[PDB]
């Protein structure tokens, strides 16, 4: 009826997750511990005050080794080495791996060694051994005993895969490319500074910075059919949150723009309900802050060049939207704990 | 990976090493 | 050997043009007058100091009715109605229409009525009657007596058309779509304010703002072959200058990425020399400020999905680059004055 | 009683003012009309979707010439000339003059000549015959028959005065200077463009822009004793909302940092309750979006140089905080009509 | 004579310092080595392409472990521990300590224990035994044998002191307070993230962020007479470079605004020639990118409240202006080696 | 174009009317 | 400083070139 | 205020969580 969860990496996703969880009516989870590179004070403070989310409307307190939010206390640890975490003794079933540093089964496994039973990486799994799931796309194929280390993919993949599915199941994708105009993230530098990636090294708030992404391919993990068909790039721009994907795919079954949006719109209220949102209003990025859906199709922008060439634009709150999907995945595993 | 290969291996969370797949 | 030019609208393009002109070694033009919604003082000041271009290294002075730069004096007028401008008496041959308000032959013609012999609109011509030229794409088809009202198209068209040409002349474009991640411009509001376009009404420096564009089609005016084949959208982002186009076209002659860049690279040093720049460095937008070329291909980003699906990314300094092309067009007309 | 109110200028203060109203306990006002440079469709869209405030949670619709919010319909007029407004025929008692244009006693009066019985200028009033009131400072000196045109002063004055008062009563200000690090506003150009004020002419989101201000000298209008004592400047920086003022006053009664903070805190809990907020947390500007108070003293920043040179730092949500005061001032006038 | 110099920390001040050098008349220094947390390829790319300074016009190349600029090759070391640097074996006379980490007299000394004969800290030195010098203020008190570890103080101190001096000599400062509206720097997080300082923890490009500063109190290190007289704070705002300080000093000899400006202007032309720039134009922050002087007085902003309360506003290119002073200080030490 | 049609026709350079084809 | 803006702003008080908010 | 940052920043003076520049 309930699994104990620990959060490793109390960053953007780690804190967005905790807030998405507290905001829900019912849950089969219980967040009982957090590991981070900070003290409990810093943790409580960044959770309560957020430049993007605004102040967290909740009763938040803290002490040397814990923070408390609306009656629930969570132990605060600060060990960079997962192998030293007291997961076994704290009876931790699921660990949210959101440090962005343990994305391989090998690294994530360190939590299992420490005593955790399962680890859910909030990023694309690196190397072999991890099971990737995207709610609303292949969440139905979830088996508790399949992988001790799972992944909720990347935020782009979560916005892309759900749209690509409806597009493949209705028009059949022959192939396509994709560009995501993304908000800058913590892996970029505020000012021109040293970095293993010469583009990520440039001042993020004053440049349009291109970066290679795996999101396009990653869709192939939740939609095998598309294996090797999609591809893309990323353009980071001066906004702190909310991104948008530009998907151009060569359909197999020639159609028209009105049909494409008719399909997408149908999904938003049926199959992809809660995952895909259908927007037909002249809106902008900030309007989508706090949007729970994973993909927000801007209908007025859909293009069908010559019956078979389709172009779709979908927004997504890379932090909040994605984090609702992490809560979803965690909840799934909770409802199917073995 | 002359420098960053070995360096980022010991400090994968260093400002010069973070790479978030977006 | 020389035509007298007047600048109508001393805005971003109007001032970038004047600076591009002063920066050249030789010219068949002589800028002798400027009309604007300001006084001579404001004109001299904004020309000298620029948030994007930096200080104009030149001897600039002014008085009640004129500004002087490096010995050349230019009369300063301030009449919003072109029909009242003393073009005839000031022996004005060419007028740079850069107010952004007279884009139809009808409106631009008001300068002819006022006595000017030719008008070059720094934007896509609206309605029938204007001749559109894009240096390096169809500048060879220029006839002085063809149109008294010409157009240098839009900045996107100038970056797009030159690339689409090389792509059509080498692989043959069957069709395609395009998205331009553009810097915000003066038609957008700094904060959420009233506007005939609900998206352009939103705070430009904190939003990703989509807008419909004609650039995609406009290419058909300089490359008839592509008539009705290309199409696109625009995403304005929080940067004050420099944009980048994302072109995805279905080639007719299957190829590979290395070939596509091999072609583009060839053009940069031959046919499209001075128009297209070939960049194979991990750069970002600010790096392209002050770049004279019209299209700056980022090779490392070129994609060829399944032999026939090509995706190209090209940067462009929408203000400076485009303005060099306006100077070019003006110079052409000067060298062929009838 | 329920006086009838009309809004002239449905911009930032205009729409913010409304939302403050629609969210209050009880009301002695009734907004029945809104004059703006736009159609009802635009006015409805902007009141709902906001880049700063976020989506307006309310039932909103509109028709050919009016908007309805939570059952309340308000007529939408679109005349740039106050003299031509249907104030008389619409039995309008009070006009909220928030266009930013009719701020002189002479221009505001045009609403009176059109039928309105009283006009409230949401900015400093220039000229003679205007009653300026700062809630919590001199609002008790309000008399319905004292002035037909009243002013709520500027947002900086609304932050400056409440604090200047407590510091004067308690320590008596001899002289003083101030500087406000303000968010940019709609009077500034998004990119270098013509402006009567060469500093307001510069790209707003990429510059720190100094501007003269009459907020310091205006404090004298509500605290007569300070007349000729305070002066300062303003620096607009790249943030869309929320500002902070830096006050440095020479006091007569020497004190220490803790004393200054103790009284400011005392007032925030007593006399200045609801007007001056006391903050001892290490927060940043975005944490104050939505703060109702007018002055939010940042206690850890208070400083007292050599017993008599006091420096206080106070944040203020220039759009939302100020609007609450405008709704406060309108209520005062409603509770004292005749 | 030509002393041998090594750069520890090739960041903003690091690379800016170099470019200032490579662009000077004659030199008594010779940069032979650069220690940075990166490979030579990265160090070469960042010295050339700059988001703020723009492309470095110079011949630049690099090899497996060094970079050559205009014929001059400099060795590239990559050791985070100063104790392990080849200073002794490379006959390094002076080290430019610009890592931002070894700023204590104790940490800087590690360069000495490694062989360097002298170390110049490009920031305020903490601890005992450090010689602080502000060019144009107390640089004539320089003596090679006075200190092995010297400091060029902070960029704000370099703007504050030169002005505090002229205002003290001429009017004698009794007491004073200051506030600097500074561009964000690499010590701040791009998005809300863990930091020992809760304010530096907040998203830099979307917040006005207050921080404590020892720039005001540090002025006492170069103008002993001011010790215990000046204090202030700092406010980091969303601009990548260029700052402005707001000084409010109580003077002994009452004066008027014109007098304060007349002396500041006098000095800018005489004693403070090359250090304090006098500006009477209505400019904005970006207009000062590249200004060599340390203090750029904005005369139209000068104010004198009641004869003895003076307020001066001075701009400073915190990266480039400060670097010129670091190159100035290194030259002084080179011209006085032994 | 209820309002902006007629309005933008007389003040085509008004803040609410500018549309630059980008 | 009104060789133009005086009249222009008098006649077009809401023009982008004329707006002055007392921040 | 050093229940963590004291040691951490002592051992990792260049960490993103430790940088303090005297602006
Ligand atoms: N838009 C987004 O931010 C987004 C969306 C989807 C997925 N992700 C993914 O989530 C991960 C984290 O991203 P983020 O945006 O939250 O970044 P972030 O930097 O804010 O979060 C990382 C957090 O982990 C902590 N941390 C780092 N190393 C640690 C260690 N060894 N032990 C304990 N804590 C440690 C940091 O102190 C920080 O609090 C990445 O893999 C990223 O790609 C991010
Ligand atoms: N990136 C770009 O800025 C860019 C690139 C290519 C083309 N363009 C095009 O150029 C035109 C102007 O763009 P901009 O960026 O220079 O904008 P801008 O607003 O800076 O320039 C317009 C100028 O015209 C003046 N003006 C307006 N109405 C006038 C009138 N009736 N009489 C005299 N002067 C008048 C204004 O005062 C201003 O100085 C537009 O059509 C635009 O689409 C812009
Ligand atoms: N931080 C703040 O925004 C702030 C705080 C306090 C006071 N104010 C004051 O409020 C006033 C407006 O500022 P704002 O921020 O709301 O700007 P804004 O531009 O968003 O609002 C002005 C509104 O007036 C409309 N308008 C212009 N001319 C008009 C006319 N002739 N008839 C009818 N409507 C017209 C505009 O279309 C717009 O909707 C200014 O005087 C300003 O100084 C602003
Ligand atoms: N406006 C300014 O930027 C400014 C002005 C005056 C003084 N400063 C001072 O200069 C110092 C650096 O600031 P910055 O702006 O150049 O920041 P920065 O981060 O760009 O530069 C610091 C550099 O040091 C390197 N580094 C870090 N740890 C190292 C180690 N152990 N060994 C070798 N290299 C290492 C980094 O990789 C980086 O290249 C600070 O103390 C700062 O206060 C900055
Ligand atoms: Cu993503
Ligand atoms: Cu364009
Ligand atoms: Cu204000
Ligand atoms: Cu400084």
């Amino acid at each position: 009826m309930t699994i104990r969860v620990a959060i490793n990496g109390f960053g953007r996703i780690g804190r967005n997750f905790l807030r998405c969880w507290f905001g829900r009516q019912n849950t089969d989870l219980e967040v009982v511990a957090i590991n981070n590179t900070s003290d409990a004070r810093t943790a409580a403070h960044l959770l309560e005050y957020d430049s993007v989310l605004g102040r967290f409307n909740a009763d938040i307190s803290y002490d040397e080794n814990s923070i408390t939010v609306n009656g629930k206390t969570m132990k605060i640890v600060c060990d960079r080495n997962p192998l030293n975490l007291p997961w076994k003794e704290w009876d931790i079933d699921l660990v949210i791996e959101s440090t962005g540093v343990f994305v391989t089964a090998e690294g994530a496994s360190k939590h299992i060694q420490a005593g955790a039973k399962k680890v859910l990486i909030t990023a694309p799994g690196k190397g072999e051994g991890v099971g990737t799931y995207v709610i609303g796309v292949n969440d139905s194929e979830y088996r508790h005993e399949d992988f001790a280390v799972i992944s909720n993919a990347s935020c782009t993949t979560n916005c892309l895969a759900p749209v690509a599915k409806v597009l493949h199941d209705n028009f059949g994708i022959i192939k396509g490319t994709m560009t995501t105009t993304h908000s800058y993230t913590l892996d970029q530098r505020i000012l021109d500074a040293s970095h293993r990636d010469l583009r990520r090294a440039r001042a993020a708030a004053v440049n349009i910075v291109p970066t290679t992404t795996g999101a396009a391919k990653a869709v192939a993990l939740v939609i095998p059919e598309l294996k090797g068909k999609l591809n893309g790039i990323a353009l980071r721009v001066p906004t702190p949150n909310v991104s948008v994907v530009d998907l151009v795919v060569q359909v197999e079954k020639p159609t028209i723009t009105e049909q494409v949006n008719e399909v997408l719109q149908k999904a938003s209220q049926t199959t992809m309900k809660g995952i895909i949102k259908y927007s037909d209003l002249p809106l902008v990025s900030s309007d989508f802050r706090g949007t729970d859906e994973s993909s927000i199709v801007d209908s007025s922008l859909t293009l069908v060049m010559d019956g078979d060439l389709v172009k779709v634009i979908a927004w997504y709150d890379n932090e909040w939207g994605y984090s609702q999907r992490v809560v979803d995945l965690a909840e799934l595993a909770a409802r199917k704990w073995a | 990976e002359p420098f960053f290969g070995d360096y980022c291996s010991e400090n994968p969370d260093a400002a010069e090493c973070l790479i978030y797949d977006d």
